[PDB]
């Protein structure tokens, strides 16, 4: 089998320009469950990310959070780029603060 | 009512060494017990506070038990590969679900024991928790197995009794969590549009559990249709935030309303802009 | 576009559409192609779709009604089918999906496939 | 307490 | 009277006369309920057709033809089914009959139960 | 072309022995072999003057192979009750069939086996010659058995060599015989009836073999529709006599034929009142 | 399984009163194999009578030919009683020269 | 020469 994932790259508190915060990208519904997860805070890679351990649900489609801290505001553009089987090309998506 | 749900993950590695395993246990909805093979050493911890309240046996005792499975598992991938015929060059993955429910009055209303290769239903316990029920030839195959070797039995008797009854213990071993209830805070956000018209969006955020529901309305009926929505996601701080929208006719913004429904609302919530 | 099938079974037809959609997908694209969103009727009609089924998820006309604290079929009637595997009651929302060995519940707008009934009988 | 899995 | 019964399955329905018949009887039958004496399309509608019917022997649209030197459908038009489990030929005349594992050449005089195909996708 | 078929019963009797056996052959449309179990002497015997040619070996290995058999069942009357769950006090039979054909070129043409309990198929080898076609549950456990042991590539040869083979000896044992033709004699009767019309009827009789054709026509077109016809029947000196009649208006009975297709018959007959 | 016999009460050569003959009984598709088959000269049973020796067809259903000598004529009406399980009442059937 | 046969 080979399910497309699907991500929402949202933040945890109000997007305050200026003030930290934290940046989540959550990866859910895909499989196989080899996947690659990366945070942009502008093109370039960040931190590393913490990487929340995977799970699944009844339907068996796999989970995952990606978070790290983040100042939003106007600065930058933040987005997530998911690499994985199931798609051809890596699929990003871009944080929306008033989505 | 209560479960205690276990999530088996097991998936081979072609020229990685041996197939990684993975053993997730959930209480209702909270994650208490986790199990993994490639970590420096695998040894089945926690992930709850009240977890605490177990001495360094029960640690030892299901960590024995997890490199027993892990061990079993291997083995089944290599069965699985036999049934399907398929060679040693290609990753594939086993999934099992254990659990079991009780309701108010701890009595076990549903348990269950589900499997799934490669992301398909394989095999599955029927609620009559006596009988399987197979998805393709192979499953078949393990089910003349099972059949004769009584596992069906076997599996009956840990739902009723074990199961059960570590699920009584786990919770009373935190009571003061696996009941607790955060109010989904909504409000509504205006926002403009091509060729005028307006989008409404409805924010249900920091709530727990879960399962929260929201939904506009027009005038009395639901806008089931023609409303966009999001899948419930996690803030990160144990809460989770959710939100629903909708296009409504610009001016005539008023005649909308949402509705926000949660264990933690004793009366649904109405919003507006 | 949509990708789709139809396949009748003892006296009625079902449509399996190959899309994925939420709940209110079906029952939508159903009532389009004129065919309610699928009810099974009876043990006999389950394990026939579990085995003709392609491998994967489809949702059928089987969701909890928060108002009337309680699961019902899509006409709204009753069915053969003793299924009481205990699901979403205390406080919350609904829907149930198929696969070739279950019969399960979670929330609605996760995009399964479809099936849609036709009791041809009538 | 997990069970104990019977091989497939 | 008569004893019927009609059950669909993929994309054509059927109808099972629980009523022994000489080949012509279900011809004339089939016919009267308007829908041809069976036709078997591929192996597939075969194996289902074994497994459904209810143990007996079942006449289909499938016997050979004194004139036509030769084998034919009810339809006189092709089938799918490759069967050349060598008959009837050399002289003399006709019929096949169905079974849950068998599909055999004899007598097309003989009662056995009736089978009308029809094609739905029409 | 020509056949060799071997056609087995088995049946077994409550509370009078053990089951009864037969053993019948037949080559083509003829029976040149017996072996009845309750027989004072169960001897495989021959039913056909031409089986004279095979010295005392023959006779007495066959009768051997039989009573190998006839045992091999009496254990498979308890399988099947077995597999269905049938007590001890029903009576119950066991039919096969086994036997090859072959053509012009005496090149095997078509080869099989095929069972029936109670009447109804069982199991049967499909024309591959190499896999098997079960009816029920109970098959599929033979089916499993035999699939595992091999059984359709040991029949397969038996098919293909053993049979053919044996189907060459016995046809040059009696060519003279299972070759010869008779001529079915035709004719037709008048016979008054109730309100005016009549019924005409069609004779055949004394005729070999057995597969003839009767049919009535009205003015160019087969009354295959509207005609009474009998199951071909044996007179008891080796032939068969059939008839076919049909109900025509008083006074125009010339305007119908009856026409006889027989593989004796050079070209079909035509008769008239 | 369970089905009815069909019965032929039929003669070899061509009716001749006063003149002998062969009277045949062919009684075909039935099951269960167990059957029990009679020729009457008015009502009363005849001499044993022959039993041919049984066989099926490949539909599966068995066959047999009961067969007894008998001069025929308008003397009396003969006939054949075929007792067997399938059926309720043991079926007869007379004789018809004409048939 | 009939087959010998095989158990059910």
């Amino acid at each position: 089998i080979q399910k497309t994932p699907q991500i929402q790259v949202y933040s945890r508190h109000p997007p305050e320009n200026g003030k930290p915060n934290i940046l989540n990208c959550y990866v859910t519904q895909f499989h196989p469950p080899h996947i690659e997860i990366q945070m942009l805070k502008n093109g370039k890679k960040i931190p590393k990310v913490e990487m929340s351990d995977m799970s699944f649900s009844k339907d068996w489609s796999f989970y995952i959070l990606a978070h790290t801290e983040f100042t939003p505001t106007e600065t930058d553009t933040y987005a997530c780029r998911v690499k994985h089987a199931s798609m051809a090309e890596p699929k990003t998506v871009y944080w929306d603060r008033d989505m | 009512p209560h479960s205690l749900r276990y999530f088996v993950t097991a998936v081979s590695r072609p020229g990685l060494g041996e197939p990684r395993y993975m053993e997730v246990g959930y209480v209702d909805d909270t994650e208490f017990v986790r199990f993994d093979s490639d970590a420096e050493n695998p040894r089945y911890e926690p992930r709850a506070r009240w977890m605490e309240q177990e001495g360094p046996e029960y640690w030892e005792r299901e960590t024995q038990k997890a490199k027993g499975n892990e061990q079993s598992f291997r083995v089944d991938l290599r069965t699985l590969l036999g049934y399907y015929n398929q060679s040693k060059g290609g990753s594939h993955t086993i999934q099992v679900i254990s659990g079991c429910e009780v309701g108010s009055d701890g009595r076990l209303l549903r348990g269950y024991q589900q499997y799934a290769y490669d992301g398909c239903d394989y095999i599955a316990l029927n609620e009559d928790l006596k009988t399987w029920t197979a998805a393709d030839m192979a499953a078949l195959i393990t089910k003349h197995k099972w059949e004769q070797a009584g596992e069906a039995e076997r599996l009956r008797a840990y739902l009723e009794g074990t199961c059960v009854e570590w699920l009584r213990r786990y919770l009373k071993n935190g009571n003061a969590t696996l009941l607790r209830t955060d109010s989904p805070k909504a409000h509504v956000t205006h926002h403009s549009r091509p060729e005028d018209k307006v989008t409404l969006r409805c924010w249900a955020l920091g709530f727990y559990p879960a399962d929260i529901t929201l939904t506009w309305q027009l005038n009395g009926e639901e806008l089931i249709q023609d409303m966009e929505l999001v899948e419930t996601r996690p803030a990160g701080d144990g809460t989770f935030q959710k939100w629903a929208s909708v296009v409504v006719p610009l001016g005539k913004e008023q005649y909308y309303t949402c509705h926000v429904y949660h264990q933690g609302l004793p009366e649904p919530l109405t919003l507006r802009w | 576009r949509g990708v789709k099938y139809w396949f009748c079974y003892s006296t009625k037809c079902y449509y399996f559409i190959m899309n994925k959609t939420t709940w209110s997908g079906c029952k939508a694209n159903c009532q389009h192609y004129g065919v309610p969103i699928l009810k099974i009727e009876d043990e006999d009609e389950l394990k026939f779709l579990q085995r003709h089924v392609i491998p994967g998820n489809y949702w059928i006309g089987l969701s909890y009604d928060k108002k009337k604290k309680e699961w019902a079929w899509i006409d709204n009637g009753p069915s053969k089918l003793d299924m009481k595997i205990k699901k979403m009651n205390f406080k919350s929302r609904g829907c149930v999906f198929l696969s070739k060995a279950r019969i399960e519940d979670i929330d609605c707008n996760i995009p399964y496939y479809c099936i849609c009934g036709k009791k041809l009988d009538k | 307490s997990i069970i104990n899995f019977e091989k497939l």
